[PDB]
RNA sequence: AUACAGUGAAACUGCGAAGCUCAUUAAAUCAGUUAUCGUUUAUUUGAUAGUUACAUGGUAUAACUGUGGUAA
RNA sequence: GAUGAUUCAUAAUAACUUUUCGAAUCGCAUGGCCUUGUGCUGGCGAUGGUUCAUUCAAAUUUCUGCCCUAUCAACUUUCGAUGGUAGGAUAGUGGCCUACCAUGGUUUCAACGGGUAACGGAGAGGGAGCCUGAGAAACGGCUACCACAUCCAAGGAAGGCAGCAGGCAAUUACCCAAUCCUAAUUCAGGGAGGUAGUAUAAAUAACGAUACAGGGCCCAUUCGGGUCUUGUAAUUGGAAUGAGUACAAUGUAAAUACCUUAACGAGGAACAAUUGGAGGGCAAGUCUGGUGCCAG
């Protein structure tokens, strides 16, 4: 029955309507702005024990 | 009735339209049941996707079996109870009522190679290895949802530090897991992952944050449906053609179709793939070809005839295609072998003459003296001495694959290929035949298990020149920078796993596994002299055993489950039963990889030096922060080495490897009789004992071996090369000079001892021999005797002989070969082979004389 | 209730488990009647056994505790 | 000693035995004694146990008992038919079975065979073998064999539904109370059983008042003849009550139903039964044929 809700996911339009310390760790993870590919820009590795921090690879 | 973010629904429809795969995460308890919401939405989006899933778990489901009769049974007596009404069904239950589900254990991954399926479900995190996570992924076709559920509460807690900051990795009170913590942030670079929670929240640390719906709507199609348009009246072509799945597929089978009209019998034909690319249809359809053209004697050749059952499940579709009848035109022939599990072995055809496909053995290649066509599939797996006895007067197919199953190395096949540089035809295939080209997921799962990764030559070493190796220095590489997915660190992974894959011959995938959590094992690399990134010369992994790993086993045991495994110290522990060798500390170098193109140059013998001299002491906190990063090489100087006493190998030998070791100072101490099936060759253990540490026990082990090695020299190893088992002996030999004591010596043989071995009418007809009154047949009998003396060191200095002479002993008397069966191997003619003979047994007579 | 003592899951013992559908068969079915000095008989009922001990063993395990195998 | 009758009941001798049985059990109560030790001796029950009799059953067994038949005169020894001796088995008698022996047994007084309104004994997927019990060749279980069919990760596992009830479509819901039956039993149970579900007598009306009209009806082919309180397509009054709408009690294991019984309940009594038959008559209407205005 795709117009009527099956089990209990319903489709209208291109919007599905579906029914439904970790809870902490949740509301945390939902909160994050940057993504961990952005994350990783900022970084830079160290190549030797004192060498200069190389952030890009050429 | 809460609104599902759109970008979920977007990301599926995108791939259902695009025929590219999706990753979904979802993180929670109530994890299970969202499962049934996302296959809805799959299939609502195209009615003509696979409707089979995946479920694979270590031990158990969640909470629910995959039997029926117990299902029902526990509903019933729920509804009698009153718990339940009387037709209450909960989506999750509906969802595996109906749908078709096949439920694999992780163990048994190499099942569902073959088979196809619409979504994939991971139930356990923690247990996914590199192997478990190819096969599986590999199996979802365009369009389909891998769902990965991430239930654990320590799962989390290791997600949720590394998105508060990258530097910092969650470690729990020996195993490090750095590959699944690499997983997941390589699971935010991919732009079709989209990691949720049990309520579909999306959590923005994924790749798919910014997906739109793509408006409603490929070329490859088109240069496909072309072809077999203008094909379809050129018959067997167009049917066969039609079966074809991809353009690269049907440019391969018509190529094949040009081989099968030529008619030559030196003519050659290499098929490289990766895998799920479609070789084996491509064999099938062109076997089925062969047997439409006319080719009677058709012949098929692998490891294992089991591995051939979609080879022959395409040819008889391929049979379909060309309106033949099974039970009438053909007989299908199933083996009798319990080993082969009714694997199909031949199949005759009776239409027009009698045509015949049969599989045989590798080994035996006599057979093919009458052959028209083999078809060698999976000739990778195949060792390379049997494979050049295959290529014989008749025409051949080969099919390699590249980093499917264990595959080889790429240089082996480039190896192979110099070779037959016979007339060759060479052909590839790049297209997957099940989802689109360019997929992200399998671009990400590449990445992730470097599977894909290529060897390229430096052009500034040209420029600068190739470094000496005395200018070359070790560094020791921190495992936790390494495998800490930064853009840095993974390009130097990547050219770290490139020297891994080219020079050794077999890898699993599984040894990316090992190499990041392992504890006992480092990782050395040989950098050319520091003036980018480094390029690495030699790569060197060694493994920690003996004393100092049983304090990491005893804390396995106590977990209830053996960890690893001491290789060298249990194989020592049977041979010879020596107590001390259990206790000693050493190191084994697992692997070590060298550039193939700057070979000879002495770099691997350079890295050996190096790391002798450091665990020597000649050169005498960087974990990550446990709830920025250190550097990514260590100096040998800034980190201690451990107390260890020698440093092992394993290895299959081969003359090359068994002189480069032999040239380090590695004495040889076993050699397993069984030759590995895959390979061909005997693995070899080789140990070094380090400057001032008592060596008195290798001595000892290296004379057992040696006595072992000459009676079994006719056993198992009379196929090796009289010039390698000299080798050998050599190289043990060596051993008993690194002992300045001479506690232990050789006996010389005394009378009473000369006169049980030998009779006086057996030395009368020694002495017969050496005044030519005898034929050589006549003292066939004392040849391995005179064998075990010599090469024993009974007779002493008063007897010595040339390396070739030496060689031609050891044959007859131990390998027990033919004299004419040495001439071949030592390029000599039979003559003057038993005229040396003849020339060392009077030396051994008149030694025997002067005893007397 | 200083062995337990009310009630009591599970488990071990004891007792009882003894309408339909097809074919057809003339005093071989069935009915009445006779015999068992020619027999078996739970139960009911009535009779009926003077020929370490202030109480023996596990030669004993279940339910139960806990460890696991299996798709089941 | 007992029966009509016994090698019957019973007793004894000598041995035999996978020699049986002859309370290592439980509940309630705590009396009578004294030799004060918790010393001796104790009341009512339950569960067990040998043998006999009784009861409930079962198995064989004597004699008798309505069809047509000779166009059914032999049948039986056809792997026992009739009988004797011995053994095997059975709970026992017994050709029930086995070894030896005799040649018998039914029949024209109807054997044997045939037909039958002789509904006027068998099985639980099909044959074979076995197990429990006082009682079964068990609608139970087990083994192999033969088919059917189901789940599976294809390594195995399990079934008797090859059923039942329907059509050519609601067999369900409530109980053990009533009558009986089984148990470690007063109390548990019983799809035994019980309860419910889904051609026969009435009504659609009865009784009055007033007004206004002169015709109404019967017979007869024909002409005509016979007789008298009739018609309304008029107005009007107050009474009666059933169907319904329904408060209760009774009824019952409970409930439905039945019986009994408050209040309301009629003029279009619209609180609105039918079915069939025989005749008409009408237009600025339609069609057809003609010897105007007609006929169909
Ligand atoms: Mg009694
Ligand atoms: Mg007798
Ligand atoms: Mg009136
Ligand atoms: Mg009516």
């Amino acid at each position: 029955a795709p117009m009527s809700d099956v089990g209990g996911v319903l489709m209208d339009k291109d919007a599905v309507y579906i029914d439904i310390e970790g809870e902490k760790l949740m509301t945390g993870l939902q909160s994050v702005e940057q993504s961990i590919a952005e994350k990783f820009d900022g970084v830079g590795l160290q190549l030797f024990s004192n060498g200069t921090e190389l952030h890009e690879v050429a | 009735k809460k609104a599902i973010d759109s970008r979920i629904p977007s990301l599926i429809r995108n791939g259902v339209q695009t025929k590219q795969r999706s990753i979904f995460v979802i993180v929670g308890d109530r994890a299970r049941n969202q499962l049934p919401n996302l296959h809805y939405l799959m299939m609502s989006a195209d009615l003509k996707m696979n409707k089979s899933v995946l479920w694979a778990y270590k031990k158990k489901l969640l909470g629910f079996t995959s039997h029926r009769k117990k299902r029902e049974n526990k509903i019933k007596k729920e509804i009698k109870r009153g718990t339940r009404e009387v037709n209450e069904m909960d989506p999750f239950e509906s969802f595996i009522s109906n749908q078709n589900i096949r439920y694999v254990y992780y163990k048994e991954s190499e099942k569902i190679l073959g088979n196809t399926y619409g979504m994939c479900i991971l139930q356990d995190f923690e247990a996914l290895t590199p192997n478990l996570l190819a096969r599986t992924i590999e199996t979802v076709e365009g369009g389909g949802i891998v769902v990965i559920l991430l239930k654990s509460m320590s799962s989390l807690k290791q997600l949720y530090t590394m998105t508060m900051d990258v530097h910092a990795r969650y470690r729990t009170e020996d195993v490090v897991a750095r590959f699944n913590e690499r997983f997941i942030l390589s699971l935010g670079s991919n732009p079709n992952c989209l990691v949720v929670d049990d309520e579909l929240n999306v959590l923005p640390l994924s790749g798919a944050k910014n997906v739109k719906p793509l408006p409603p709507k490929p070329p490859k199609q088109l240069e496909l449906q072309e072809l077999k348009e203008s094909l379809e009246d050129v018959q067997p072509a167009g049917s066969l053609v039609s079966l074809s799945k991809t353009v690269n597929q049907a440019h391969a089978i018509l190529s094949f179709i040009d081989a099968i009209s030529e008619k030559t019998l030196n003519f050659t034909v290499a098929l490289t793939a990766g895998r799920g690319r479609g070789k084996s249809a491509a064999l099938g359809i062109s076997i089925a070809a062969a047997v439409s053209h006319g080719y009677s004697n058709i012949f098929v050749t692998s490891p294992s005839p089991e591995n051939l059952k979609t080879l022959f499940e395409f040819i008889f579709k391929g049979f379909d295609a060309l309106g033949y009848q099974e039970h009438i035109d053909y007989d299908i022939i199933q083996s009798t072998n319990p080993d082969f599990n009714k694997a199909i072995v031949r199949v005759d055809i009776k239409r027009d003459h009698r045509q015949t496909i049969q599989y045989i053995v590798p080994q035996d290649h006599q057979v093919l003296g009458q052959a028209e066509l083999v078809v060698i599939d999976e000739a990778a797996a195949i060792p390379l001495p049997i494979v050049k006895n295959l290529l014989g007067p008749y025409l051949v197919f080969m099919a390699s694959t590249i980093n499917g199953y264990e595959g080889t190395g790429r240089s082996l096949s480039l190896k192979l290929i110099q070779q037959l540089r016979r007339q060759l035809r060479e052909i590839s295939l790049d297209e997957p035949i099940r989802y689109a080209p360019g997929d992200p997921i399998e671009k990400w799962l590449n990445k992730l298990l470097c599977l894909d990764v290529t060897l390229i030559k430096n052009p500034r070493f040209a420029t600068r020149g190739t470094p000496h190796p005395s200018q070359c220095n070790l560094f020791v590489v921190n495992r936790d920078t390494l495998f800490s997915y930064h853009p840095v660190s993974e390009n130097f992974l990547e050219k770290m796993m490139a020297l891994y894959v080219s020079s050794h011959y077999k890898n699993s995938p599984n040894d990316l596994q090992l190499m990041s959590d392992a504890p006992a094992h480092k990782l050395f690399v040989l950098l050319p002299p520091i003036d980018r990134i480094p390029d690495p010369l030699c790569v060197i992994q060694i493994a920690l055993e003996g004393e100092i790993s049983k304090e990491s086993v005893r804390n396995s045991l106590s977990r209830g489950q053996r960890a690893g495994g001491d290789l060298i110290p249990w194989l020592i522990s049977q041979q010879f039963q020596d107590e001390e060798f259990a206790s000693l500390s050493g190191a084994r170098i697992v692997r070590i990889a060298t550039n193939p193109e700057y070979a000879s140059m002495g770099y691997g013998s350079r890295a050996i030096e190096l790391l002798r001299d450091y665990f020597e002491g000649k050169f005498t906190d960087y974990s990550i922060k446990r709830v920025t990063l250190p550097p990514l090489l260590l100096k040998l100087s800034e980190q201690p080495p451990h107390y260890l006493h020698y440093l092992g190998v394993s290895y299959g030998l081969t003359q090359s490897l068994h002189k480069f070791w032999k040239n380090n100072s590695f004495v040889p101490v076993y050699l397993r009789q069984t030759a590995n099936d895959l390979t061909g060759e005997h693995t070899c253990v080789m140990l070094n004992v380090l400057e001032g540490r008592e060596s008195n026990w290798l001595v000892e082990f290296a004379k057992d071996f040696r006595k072992r090695f000459l009676s079994l020299l006719s056993y198992d190893f009379h196929k090796f090369t009289a010039v390698q088992a000299l080798s050998v002996i050599e190289s043990s030999k060596k051993a008993q000079d690194l002992s300045d004591d001479e506690k232990h010596d050789n006996k010389e043989l005394t009378r009473t001892h000369l006169d049980d071995i030998f009779s006086p009418f057996d030395l009368k007809r020694l002495d017969s021999y050496s005044n030519n009154l005898l034929d050589y047949h006549v003292i066939g009998d004392m040849i391995p005797m005179l064998a075990l003396l010599y090469f024993g060191d009974k007779m002493g200095d008063s007897v010595k002989l040339s390396s070739v002479q030496s060689a031609i002993l050891l044959a007859i008397g131990l390998q027990r070969k033919n004299i004419d069966t040495i001439a071949k191997e030592l390029n000599l003619p039979s003559n003057q082979t038993i005229a040396m003979f003849a020339k060392i047994m009077r030396k051994m007579s008149q030694y025997f004389r002067q005893l007397l």
